[PDB]
RNA sequence: ACGGUCGAACUUGACUAUCUAGAGGAAGUAAAAGUCGAGGUUUCCGUAGGUGAACCUGCGGAAGGAUCAUUAACGG
RNA sequence: CAAGACGGACCAGAGCGAAAGCAUUUGCCAAGAAUGUUUUCAUUAAUCAAGAACGAAAGUCGGAGGUUCGAAGACGAUACCGUCGUAGUUCCGACCAUAAACGAUGCCGACCGGCGAUGCGGCGGCGUUAUUCCCAUGACCCGCCGGGCAGCUUCCGG
RNA sequence: AAAGUUGCUGCAGUUAAAAAGCUCGUAGUUGGAUCU
RNA sequence: CGGGGAAUCAGGGUUCGAUUCCGGAGAGGGAGCCUGAGAAACGGCUACCACAUCCAAGGAAGGCAGCAGGCGCGCAAAUUA
């Protein structure tokens, strides 16, 4: 069965980014979705996005740039510090200028450079890059 | 995928965005709760009463109408079976295959059967022990399944 | 596929542990069926008491004749054939001598053409072979 | 028995040729086990030995 | 609650495997001491224990306080 | 000195486990050239039988075995 | 005339079933997938240790029947082949639980090219047929949707 | 340590070693969207 | 014997820790005591088991897993200063 969303989110962005599409649509939608999407969005990544309100879970619609390499999930969520970061930064991202290990804090869904400035920890939910 | 058949459809039911109730429809929700009571009265399951209710009233969802779906309407007037739909549909289909069962000894396929539906059963009815809904003294017997019937 | 949940450390735990128990040499170290065999008992010299001498035929691509002494271990009684290596080094081994002895080489495993062999002479009458071949001592007897 | 099965046979004489059969049957199958045991044994034993064989007594001197 | 003035109670904890960064579930069985001022105790319900002297071979703990259980009424 | 208690140990059986001296039994190799008189090539799997093995055969299964030609209708 | 056997051709890029498997007519019994659904419940689900049900053929216990075929076996020729033929092949009730039991290829979910064939269900439509059938319905024709069995094509990627 | 030949990071299971004959099934593992 | 710890070390790990620091246990094997604040003490005592010393044959005495040193065992380890 449809198991974490997000993964299934972060599938079909990579998929339809490897076609070269410009529009990739995804459902269902979610609050952990829309705040990743956001999080690459302030980044410049993916541009901007539509939400199609069913009166189920939602819908969402993605204007792809081709900026996007690869964008990825991690499960399980696992517990990381503010000394395992720097470990997670080099199992997970191609370079030390680029790329972006996403966590979940207490002061939000937000990347690792931001949770390093808010000296917070949290979970992992992905990397984009 | 269901769930005891390696099947897989999309048949199902598709709601409209419209939550509204239809201005062509002069039925008010009262008149729906008498209409539901009175087929509830003649031994009607909910979902015979919403088949009837759609088909023939023009109540095209009875929950957007009276504000309350036709369980919870039965349940506040008493009407509602000690043991809830699918759960009795379900010992039914069990007793019916454990009678041709009795009569028919050499079908391994009702066998078989029979253990995919009691199995159904074991499953429904600890979830309903769960929600409080049946006693949690509640047991699905073979040979007292159809006094439950 | 393999199990990622958060809480699946102990079926990690449990898998690894027998799946290890399958690992040839992880076996050979922790079954301690193999060091009840082992003449030398684990450790790396033995010595032992000379039985006889003997010719070991070698193997089919390269026809010779290569000689090795049967000798009687001190520690535990069992008898092994160890390798001394030329007639030039045989000759200094007379019947029931006290020969240190050590592993060949691959840990357990045959000369690359001698079968049955896994051990070679390191000293006899306690001193070593190379000073007896090099001429740099002698042997009493 | 090579005795072939006649049209007219009748009761007790058909039942004891068979019952002859699955008792030949039931002796042969035990003797076959008791050979295979045998051969068993045998084969155990000579590939012990023909490793002790290889273990000593080879060699010229 | 099989016991005379005596219950066994059932912990559940969460350790931690650092190899594999992960958890398993871990539980421990543990007889308290249940004064009779506690009437309508079931199985089931959370009790908050407190440590004294050993009262028994096996008993170290005493029962101060009783919630019931999640449902019950 | 009686009694109690802790209790090393001793003796007798059964269960075992080890070290030892062992008649005898069944054996491999070195020496005895003393004695008598094969065959399969399609390949397998599961069973059962044939002198034990091999191999053959019975029943069921597989290709992991080398697809040419005729053929839409054309009678209502 | 009787006895048991087995259901050819139709029979397929077909269908059904959890697999093993399933083909003469009619009647009865209870299941079932897909479809259709502006029905009902509201997370009741996915996977399997333990455990349980079925499981080709051969084989084993007991009853019935032995048509054909036929292991072993008896003959004749040259392991091959022929004649005869026991157990078995058949039915009933219990054991056995093994196959190249195959896609030599876990299960559930998402995304990722195209085409048109086919089985079923639903929908829309000119039209032809039940000797220009006097409206509907079955049989065809075109197109669409859903779940299927199964092909061809592709520098998707591997 | 080489050994990503014990693999959590991080291996494999058509043809090379390898997926249970099939299904049900407790424990365990995992579990849709939604509340400033 | 456990731990502090040691080797290796991209990251994760894998292996080791009899051994000078801390804690435990034992003084050939068990067991029971006396004294003392503190021992079930062994460079204290009393038995039994296994060893072993001296003897006028009646008796007496013992415990190096302390420091040296010896024998044995072994591939394997120092001076009776």
């Amino acid at each position: 069965v449809r198991m974490n969303v997000l993964a299934d989110a972060l599938k079909s962005i990579n998929n339809a980014e490897k076609r070269g599409k410009r529009q990739v649509l995804i459902r269902p939608c979610s609050k952990v979705i829309v705040r990743f999407l956001t999080v690459m969005m302030k980044h410049g990544y993916i541009g901007e996005f539509e939400i199609i309100d069913d009166h189920r879970a939602g819908k969402i619609v993605v204007n792809l740039t081709g900026r996007l390499n690869k964008c990825g999930v991690i499960s399980p969520r696992f517990d990381v510090q503010l000394k395992d970061l720097e470990k997670w930064q080099n199992n997970l991202l191609p370079s030390r200028q680029f790329g972006f290990i996403v966590l979940t804090t207490s002061a939000g869904i937000m990347d690792h450079e931001e949770a390093r400035r808010k000296h917070t920890g949290g979970k992992i939910l992905g990397f984009f890059f | 995928g269901r769930m005891h058949a390696p099947g897989k459809g999309l048949s199902q039911s598709a709601l409209p965005y419209r939550r509204s109730v239809p201005t062509w429809l002069k039925l008010t929700s009262d008149d729906v709760k008498e209409q539901i009571y009175k087929l509830a009265k003649k031994g009607l399951t909910p979902s015979q009463i919403g088949v009837i209710l759609r088909d023939s009233h023009g109540v095209a969802q009875v929950r957007f109408v009276t504000g309350n779906k036709i369980l919870r309407i039965l349940k506040s007037k008493g009407l509602a079976p000690d043991l809830p739909e699918d759960l009795y549909h379900l010992i039914k289909k069990a007793v019916a295959v454990r009678k041709h069962l009795e009569r028919n000894r050499k079908d391994k396929d009702a066998k078989f059967r029979l253990i995919l539906i009691e199995s159904r059963i074991h499953r429904l009815a600890r979830y309903y022990k769960t929600k409080r809904v049946l006693p949690p003294n509640w047991k699905y017997e073979s040979s007292t399944a159809s006094a439950l019937v | 596929g393999k199990c990622r949940g958060l809480r699946t450390a102990r079926k990690l735990r449990s898998h690894r542990r027998d799946q290890k128990w399958h690992d040839k040499q992880y076996k050979k170290a922790h079954l301690g069926t193999a060091l009840k065999a082992n003449p030398f008992g684990g450790a790396s010299h033995a010595k032992g008491i000379v039985l006889e001498k003997v010719g070991v035929e070698a193997k089919q691509p390269n026809s010779a004749i290569r000689k090795c002494v049967r000798v009687q271990l001190i520690k535990n009684g069992k008898k092994i054939t160890a390798f001394v290596p030329n007639d030039g080094c045989l000759n200094f081994i007379e019947e029931n001598d006290e020969v240190l002895v050590a592993g060949f080489g691959r840990k357990g495993h045959a000369v690359g053409d001698i079968p049955g062999v896994r051990f070679k002479v390191v000293k006899v009458a306690n001193v070593s072979l190379l000073a007896l071949y090099k001429g740099k001592k002698e042997r009493p007897r | 028995s090579t005795q072939p099965r006649s049209k007219n046979e009748s009761k007790e004489d058909k039942r004891a040729r068979k019952q002859a059969i699955k008792e030949e049957r039931k002796e042969r199958r035990v003797e076959k086990k008791a050979n295979k045991l045998a051969f068993k044994l045998e084969k155990r034993r000579q590939e012990k030995e023909l490793l002790n064989l290889k273990k000593n007594v080879e060699g010229l001197k | 609650m099989k016991m005379q003035r005596t219950i066994v109670i059932r912990r559940d904890y969460l350790h931690y495997i650092r190899k594999y960064n992960r958890f398993e579930k871990r539980h421990k069985n543990m007889s308290v001491h249940l004064s009779p001022c506690f009437r309508d105790v079931q199985i089931g319900d959370i009790v908050t224990v407190g440590e004294c002297r050993p009262l028994s071979k096996t008993v170290r703990f005493n029962v101060l306080k009783v919630t019931k259980a999640a449902g019950t009424k």
